[PDB]
């Protein structure tokens, strides 16, 4: 996050040095600088790199689930914990193999009268479970499961500043795999093809476990619905290996493709 | 004495026996680009004796009748010598100036011309489309342009002359002329001196330009107090511009620019 260096003047040159000439096949970029090349003068270099640090890239909230509920089994839904059901932060994300970081969740809640003449409700009140990998999930948005005795539990009204908590790094891995190349099972010797078979790239089945909404106000015969647009923020970034960034449309929660397999323009040659 | 100067340019020399001392805009004297104020890498040409001199731009005539004029910097100086040369050979550019306007007449004329270095000097056009004046109007070059006592708009839509229309009263910019004195400037009272003298440093928001593409400083003239002779309604006295440019510097050396014109 800091400063350049500054350029130096540099005058002509008749050398045996040639830092011109290079050879790439070694796998190296040549680090040339104006002054290797030109004639330059002085220049004292104020601009840094402050906004660009893997830090920065990522402060940012995105949106990552509209998790919808209509308080008129709709009274209550259930969102598996994911970061690719939208494209943007799972984009950016792709730039490295793996990562760590802490993470921040601002819910942003709206709601409306499906009628536009019918209907009245008094202000509505929402519990947004999260239910950890074996945690018993919610068949009634009533039943025992909203005790919430031991699963952590946010409770937001209707028209207050948008809910917010954060999460530690959670991962059972020193570091979040962005891709990982390989099965949860070996298929054995012997064994029926149904048998040791799994998706491929695929970890846990269950990862991070997910997220039940539900109004807790007793519900109307009104038809009303509610969405809660899921924002999430890494904060305290550590990110390994760079890749490629995905140039085509995604194709499901792998690196598969289908369709927008053309991105690139037609452009002549010789035209600027 | 606050009357008698000589000014050395190169090889160039002004003299003059009638001034009214001289004006360095906002108190600062042009200058180079300091390392810790530059921007563009690349090593810079400075021409210095060969550009920075005394270049004579045509001769205006002051009659009764004059509403004023007015020039763009650098572009009255594109086609002037080896500064022209620079300036089209170069990506940017940058130079401040000695802007000497010379107007001598006798004892029994009258008349006081304003002359005014104006920063960012935008003027108004000619038509109801918005900033519709085209590059070819807005750079006259050295026989720059002239006030109108009154704004008309053109109507021909087949062929707009998109050109500007500046009202002098208006300084030709939706201003009155009378506070255009916030700007540096000198008096050319006929009764009291010969000519008027400015020295403008860089002025920008930028240490460099683009000279081809931005005007800097803008030079208007304008008739105080018009101009009047013994009996004769009819007189008419020249207007010599001499302008000097200082401290050139430019970068981005390619092929040379020859933009379109008329
Ligand atoms: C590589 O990129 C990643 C890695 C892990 C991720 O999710 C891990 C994760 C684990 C638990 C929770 C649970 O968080 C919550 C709690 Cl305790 C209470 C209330 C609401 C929430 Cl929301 C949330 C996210 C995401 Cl979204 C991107």
């Amino acid at each position: 996050a800091n400063n350049l260096p500054d350029t130096q003047s540099s005058g002509p040159a008749h050398s045996k040095e040639t830092p011109a000439l290079t050879a790439v096949e070694t796998g190296a970029t040549n680090p040339l600088v104006p002054s290797d090349t030109v004639q330059t003068r002085h220049v004292i270099q104020k601009r840094t790199r402050s906004e660009s640090t893997v830090e920065s890239f990522f402060a940012r909230g995105a949106c990552v689930a509209i998790i919808e509920v209509d308080n008129d089994s709709k009274l209550f839904s259930v969102w598996k914990i994911t970061y690719k059901d939208t494209v943007q932060l799972r984009r950016k994300l792709e730039f490295f193999t793996y990562s760590r970081f802490d993470m921040e969740f601002t819910f942003v809640v709206t709601s409306n009268y499906t009628d536009a003449n019918n209907g009245h409700a008094l202000n509505q009140v929402y519990q947004i479970m999260y239910i950890p990998p074996g945690a018993p999930i919610p068949g009634k948005w009533n039943d025992y499961t909203w005790q919430t005795s031991s699963n952590p539990s946010v409770f937001y009204t209707y028209g207050a500043p948008p809910a917010r908590i954060s999460v530690p790094y959670v991962g059972i891995a020193n570091a979040y795999s962005h891709f990982y190349d390989g099965f949860a099972k070996v298929p054995l010797a012997g064994q029926a093809s149904t048998e040791g078979d799994s998706l491929y790239g695929a970890a846990s089945l269950n990862d991070f476990g997910s997220l039940a909404v539900r109004v807790v106000n007793d519900h109307n015969p009104t038809k009303l619905t509610s969405k809660i647009r899921v924002y999430m923020k890494p904060k305290h970034v550590r990110v390994w290996c760079p890749r490629p960034p995905r140039a085509v449309p995604y194709y499901g929660p792998g690196v598969d493709y289908k369709d927008g397999l053309a991105p690139l323009p037609g452009k002549g040659l010789t035209t600027y | 004495s606050v009357r008698v100067m000589q000014l050395t340019l190169g090889n160039s020399t002004i003299t003059t026996q009638e001034a009214a001392n001289s004006v360095v805009a906002y108190g600062r004297w042009p200058e180079y680009i300091k390392d810790s104020e530059a921007n563009p890498v690349d090593q810079p040409t400075e021409p210095d004796v060969a550009a920075c001199r005394f270049y004579t731009l045509d001769t205006v005539t002051w009659r009764k009748e004059s509403r004023g004029w007015w020039w763009k910097l650098p572009d009255a100086l594109k086609d002037m010598g080896l500064f022209g040369q620079n300036m089209f050979y170069h990506y940017l550019g940058r130079a401040g100036y000695t802007v000497h306007v010379q107007c001598n007449a006798s004892k029994f004329h009258q008349g006081a011309l304003g002359v005014f270095a104006v920063p960012e000097m935008c003027l108004a056009g000619d038509s109801t489309t918005h900033m519709f004046t085209k590059y070819e109007n807005a750079n006259p070059g050295e026989k720059g342009g002239e006030f109108k006592g009154s704004f008309t708009l053109d109507t021909n839509a087949t062929n707009p002359a998109r050109n500007f229309c500046p009202v002098d009263y208006l300084f030709g910019s939706g201003v009155l002329a009378g506070n255009a004195f916030v700007y540096p400037h000198q008096i050319i009272n006929l009764r009291t001196n010969n000519c008027a003298t400015l020295v403008l440093p860089y002025v920008n928001s930028l240490s460099i330009d683009s000279m081809t593409k931005h005007n800097n400083w803008g030079i208007a003239i304008l008739p105080l107090a018009p101009l009047d002779f013994a009996t004769e309604s009819s007189t008419e006295i020249p207007i010599t511009l001499t302008i000097a440019p200082m401290c050139c510097e430019f970068n981005g050396l390619r092929n040379i620019t020859v933009p379109r014109t008329q």
